[PDB]
């Protein structure tokens, strides 16, 4: 399982863009909904 | 004399209670089989009793004899040696009538073990402590009646105990237990005042420091090291003419069995091993060329099941016929091997290995290095038909002369297996029923191939990064990763499989693939290793690929709230008291505690109340095959605070004798701390406050009314809540009046109205929120008549 | 016309967009292989067009084409006929990277095939679609496509038909067009949009009802039949014997190879005569005058026969020149076709070989296999079996299986008894090694012990007791019993697993224990399915299976039921009402009867005159162990020389006789025996009724001397007993109305109603009652005066 | 019967020889894996 | 590198011939199970 | 498991000496202490 949301994400993408920051113009509907991989968790910082 | 008896020379008691009565033997010099008594009750084996056999050398064997107990039947035997065991033992007690084992005297088994089974009226064997008396503690006893429960527990009284599977049990008669002698007297013995037997002495002594038996040798009459007159069955010595006599006697009565004994190394060994000759004072000398031992066998085959199948063949170096190994035990069995067949050299016959569980390696065959004069069915020199896993292939020679199996080895590897067959010999004269068909490796797959590039850690999360290894061709299902706790690295684990990452067609610009176990424990320590599974093929087996076990920790985070009381020692001294928080959360630098003041109760400081009275490989292989039919056919070709460390308490002092205090503790593990913790407490006050500043003095009025005169104390926590007065007339009895802070507001201090005629004294006692304080002066006042 | 073109035999586009373009070809007469279109665009690929194909024998493949979708390349495409199958299938569309979506809007049915769409990384839409009504066999593999990792929303146009997949119904393939769902009476005939059945020898669609765009059967020529009656070509239509003769002649003339040099036979231009048939001079086939064989050579003697384009090679064919290996490596187990193109097999002149074949349950499907061993695997072997899912083998009868010369593994499925009774029955007793014999794991799970088991059965409502009589193996090795039982509630067999060690052994077998069991606390009135079974050590030479029972069904006894649940009572007349519930949670047993009562409950009795006016292996090794000391131990020891009624099938019933108003009880009781639950409750408040609610008598009047007024009239005591409270209204001449709240109280005290204090003139007073249920009529008005 | 394996021999022999009981100075594989004969029976009983 | 072994035969047939395309009137048993060579590669292309 | 204690083996007696009776003058301590088979349970009626 491992499925997880809201806090949970929003201080586990510091696992992978801690320093890379992230773009500003949901994350809810394409990682929340599922198991994310990586791929996934780090389209918002790249 | 310790020793008021001969030699009993192999007994063996058969059949009727005839024979026997064979007394006095102290020393058994063989074995003791007493069994198939199968008339007998215990009327008739009762009276009988040998009270004086200490010593029996290789084992005592029992089965199936109407005989209540052996408490009268050897009262006093103490050591069984175990030189030669009967299976791997040596107290074989098996198969129906019987009281208990009594042996109150029994003290050690040197080498075998105990097999106690399948008596269906025995109990009170779990009540025995078999650490002080076995060698090896692993000792099969089971189909007991004990097993079932349908024996009371009794013990003598008042008898020793000991701990057993961290249970703390007592020590096996109804009248005798086990005699405990102090751990620094090893297996010397002790008395009844705990003085340690001497150390030549073996389980008990006469007396303390001089023995009932003999550790290592026995000479005569006392208790040695070693003999120095110019050996004798490992455990005592005779001189030159009592071995010479045994070896013409023997061969002079052409009985079976013997062997001529020759003087070897001062010891009146059998025979001379391979590399000495026999003989004129017959002492074995190195031989003047090779000399073999040749042990034949018979028919030329022979089971080596258990260690007395293996001393058949010790001090071998060549077997002369096949050689068969057929341990069926639990215990692995592996020194005893090592010790009897080690100095072989090779196996003339055929070998086989067959349902070894207790193996784990095959390096007990130290020295076998080479033939095939026989042959398994088939044409084979070699065999091997669950939990073998390891020869070592190095310097050390082994090949074969002729023949040619390696079926159902599930912890078997194939490399090893494919060394051994180069090494052998054997390359370009095998075929594929001498390879291994059979499942090898089920388990120990052991892959030749190396797995890890970027970590990360987080208090809930981590990240494990590895490099990406493709199979030759691009079959790998993907990878399942394992990972466990590991407290101190001294490796059960989770299981998640992961499928790898779409390939890239570039090499340099690959997707490593990643994992993060999430939800962990902070400042916990596990251990990881991860495996590559692939597509079976049988002409193509690939193991795949391996990772090293690696050890990581968790960072920490804030602790737990402390698990508080508080109690004073002085009246303006208060002492802390708490007890670790639930969990830590990683060591816990510093104890952070406050302390604060809480207010009285308002309400009652002026308030009156004076009133009184497979599934997936088919799956995976179909979509292989596929592509494989499609490219085939459509390519066509051409606050004040402080810090505590490591201690639950305190002492806090100036504070104030009864107001409450309150104190706020935080528990932190950086220097990050917990929630508050909060605690309170009632120290006990002081009556200096409690009493009444200045003494009472009196007025009188014209209508017989009177008034006192004192100052009022505000200092015991605030305002007091009342006085308390007393009034006595001359010659009477004592009246009381409950002056409160509103009765003093109201007349302006304590005064007396109505009272009867007649002299007066009276008292005024102060009663703070503490209680009742000490009493003024008496002043008196007098009303009319 | 309904065939607007010809045929376009053998159609491959490959490469580059060069060729193509060979339009109005309504039928292909082969397959269409449109693949490897490595350079194209939606630009390049959207304007072309061919709307008049409708027609499709063998197969459509598509792989790797820049195309969007097939509803403008195939607009108007029905059926594939799926004669010649590709792998196992007639429409695989793979690893085509651009597309929008699949279209084809027009297709149909698939005759005979599957479709097997996969590894399109830009597919979606594909879940959306019904296959029940289009292909035949709805066991069409289709995976790693990017609808599978919901990438794509759902669209629908619109509207759209709607269908059950998985028990969810759901819409059923394009942006504007989906499913054309005909009725099931229709079959494959079609239907059109009135819903009418197009006609039987139709295929798909028809043009107009009852008279076709696809023939089911043949075509004839221009309509549709069952068989043409012309004095057959490709299983679909029908020639002259000119065309047939004519292309027989061509091809050998053309030295082409591929071609079958077309003979009549049965009135059908099929390539070959068969195997006891012979070519011809009108050419029609004639039986042999003797045996004639078909031999049918292959690659250099070896094929592999691993999906249904494969077997199809060897249709037909009676004796096969070269080897043959079955290698079906696929889930579905394929068993029909296997059948049909190989069994008019007779004999292998080379080895046989079976490998990875999942599939195959049992090997029957060569059901004339009686005989060679010309060649051998290697080993020196005519016969083969490596690698799990094979049951049976064959059926051994008279059926006839012999080899010439030559001579198991992997099979946990395959039974010993089997594989030896083949060994038996093949002739190769006396010439066989172990080699030969199976070695590795056989009937791992599938022992089919050849012993036979049950003595004593006793059943209760939460334990039963089994008794089955004792069988020792050959040698004192059996490890014990391990059971299985679960629910069977139809007997049409996951079972629970207890294992229980045999009773002592007796000396006499006259006096044995019998093993016994109780499975307890189990549910009353369930019935389960049991099955038992025997585990013996494994001796390699002296293997054996142990004993069997056969599966057996008990049910248990019955108990009290449950309570039944939500009770309701519902008046449908004043003094009639309905009671209501429904089923218990839990029967426990067919409902014998629901014993209902019925109650009366008495009302308020404080408020009956109160005033209240006012307002405002591990164990084998421990066993073994045991055998092996007992043997050396003896081998050494041993020297030689309340009314109620009854409901039942109903939940509900009507009661009458009650008073109005009056609160009722009912007890319920669900029986199942004729044994009841406990008790069930309900009450309820009929409407009442206003006939007492009225007050008895007129209004009279009476005047004291200080303008003191008393009223006379009756007091009713039916409405549910003692009445509450009275009403009094009084209005002056001209002005407005006054009230005055009379309870019993007040009528105590004033020995009815009274009225003082009131201005002077003239009044006018009346009188209503007041009951439990409410205010009921009004009274006769009386007058009084107040002097001025 | 006469199938006298594991502890059935030694229930069983005192029914076969119990006059001077067995021969003292194998069995199983020869009367405990197969079928044994009262012409090679009692030898083992002296 | 060259073991062209599934899609990658696909994706790199065209880095090889792509004048002509791929010559039509195997290839899985020589060059996916093994090494395939430039000598006998080009001719599954033309 | 399967263990049970008082009423349920009170009744359970029935199942196998249910017209055969029981003797009188503790079963507890012999029964509902573990599991019990037919051995032990109808050692109270015979």
């Amino acid at each position: 399982n491992q499925h997880l949301c809201g806090s949970h994400l929003v201080e586990a993408l510091y696992l992978v863009c801690g320093e890379r920051g992230f773009f500003y113009t949901g994350i809810v509907e394409q990682c929340c909904t599922s198991i994310c991989s990586l791929y996934q968790l780090e389209n918002y910082c790249n | 004399h310790l020793y008021p008896g001969e030699v009993c020379p192999g007994m063996d008691i058969r059949n009727n209670l005839t024979r026997l009565h064979e007394e006095n033997c102290s020393v058994i010099e063989g074995h003791l089989q007493i069994l198939l008594m199968f008339k007998t009750r215990p009327e008739d084996f009762r009276d009988l009793s040998f009270p004086k056999l200490i010593m029996i050398t290789d084992y005592l064997l029992l089965f199936r004899v109407g005989l209540e107990s052996l408490k009268d039947l050897f009262p006093n035997l103490t050591v069984i040696r175990g030189s030669r065991l009967f299976f791997n033992y040596a107290l074989v007690i098996f198969e129906v009538h019987l009281k208990e084992l009594g042996l109150y005297n029994l003290m050690n088994i040197t080498r075998g073990s105990v097999r106690i089974e399948k008596n269906n009226e025995l109990c009170y064997l779990a009540t025995i402590d078999w650490s002080r008396i076995l060698d090896s503690v692993e000792n099969y006893i089971v189909l007991n009646k004990d097993d079932n429960e349908e024996c009371g527990d009794i013990c003598p009284g008042n008898c020793p105990a000991t701990v057993i599977n961290g249970q703390f049990v007592e020590r096996w008669t109804h009248s005798h237990c086990q005699k405990v002698c102090p751990t620094i007297c090893k297996s010397h013995g002790c008395t009844a005042e705990g003085l340690c037997c001497h150390s030549e002495c073996l389980g008990n002594c006469s007396q303390p420091d001089d023995c009932v038996a003999c550790r290592n040798f026995y000479l005569d009459g006392r208790c040695v090291e070693t003999c120095p007159p110019p050996h004798f069955q490992d455990w005592r010595c005779v001189n030159f003419s009592f071995c010479q006599d045994l070896h013409h006697k023997c061969k002079n009565s052409r009985r079976q069995g013997c062997h001529q004994y020759v003087i070897h190394n001062n010891k009146c060994i059998p025979e001379c091993p391979s590399g000495y000759t026999m003989n004129s004072n017959l002492l074995c000398t190195p031989c003047l060329g090779p000399c073999p031992k040749v042990c034949h066998l018979l028919e030329g085959e022979k089971t080596i099941d258990s260690v007395t199948s293996a001393q058949e063949l010790r001090g071998c170096t060549v077997i002369n016929g096949s050689l068969i190994i057929n341990i069926r035990g639990g215990n692995n069995l592996a020194a005893e091997l090592e010790a009897n067949l080690g100095l072989i050299e090779e196996i003339s016959g055929y070998l086989k290995i067959r349902r070894s569980y207790a193996l784990v390696s095959l390096s007990f065959f130290r020295k076998l290095r080479l033939r095939g004069e026989t042959l398994e069915i088939g044409n084979y020199s070699f065999y091997a038909l669950q939990n073998l896993r390891q020869w070592d292939w190095s310097k050390h020679n082994l090949t074969i002369t002729q023949g040619k199996f390696f079926h159902y080895n599930p912890k078997l590897c194939l490399s090893e297996i494919h060394k051994m067959e180069e090494v052998s010999g054997t390359k370009g004269r095998q075929e594929r029923n001498d390879i291994a068909l059979k499942t090898n490796g089920d388990q120990a797959s052991c892959e030749n191939e190396l797995l890890f590039s970027y970590i990360r850690t987080s208090f809930d999360k981590i990240l494990l990064r590895w490099e990406p290894y493709w199979p030759p061709d691009f079959d790998l299902l993907g990878f399942m990763l394992f990972y466990k706790e590991a407290p101190y690295q001294n490796v059960s684990w989770t299981v998640v499989d992961i499928d790898p990452p779409l390939r890239s067609n570039d090499p340099k610009s690959q997707n490593h693939p990643g994992w993060l176990m999430r939800g962990l424990k902070p400042w916990t320590q596990y251990a990881i290793f991860v495996k590559t599974l692939v597509t079976f093929s049988d002409e193509r087996r690939t193991y795949g690929a391996k990772s090293d076990i690696i050890y990581v920790q968790t960072d920490a985070t804030n602790p737990s709230v402390p698990l508080p009381i508080s109690v004073s020692n002085s009246s303006s001294q208060i002492i802390l008291k708490w007890k670790p928080p639930s969990d830590p959360n990683g060591n816990i630098t510093h104890y952070l505690v406050f302390w604060e003041r809480q207010a009285e109760d308002s309400e009652l400081f002026e308030l009156d109340y004076c009133l009184k009275g497979l599934k997936e490989l088919e799956e995976s292989s179909f979509r292989k095959t596929f592509e494989d039919y499609l490219h085939n056919v459509v390519f066509v070709p051409r606050r004040p605070f402080e810090k505590v460390v490591n201690k639950e308490s305190l002492v806090i002092s100036g504070l104030r004798h009864f107001t409450g205090y309150r104190i706020e503790l935080q528990a932190c593990n950086q220097d990050r701390c917990s929630v508050a913790a909060y605690v309170s407490a009632r120290t006990m006050p002081e009556a200096k406050a409690d009493d009444i500043v200045g003494p009472v003095t009196h007025e009188i009025f014209e209508n017989n009314v009177v008034h006192l005169m004192w100052q009022e104390p505000k200092e015991p926590n605030g305002l007091i809540v009342l006085y308390e007065v007393s009034y006595r007339r001359y010659g009477d009895e004592e009246l009381h009046l409950c002056v409160s802070r509103k009765h003093f507001a109201l007349e302006r201090g304590c005064r007396l109205r109505g009272l009867s005629p007649g002299n007066y004294s009276v008292r005024i006692r102060a009663t703070s929120l503490a209680g009742n304080g000490s009493w003024t002066e008496p002043t008196y006042f007098y009303v009319t008549d």
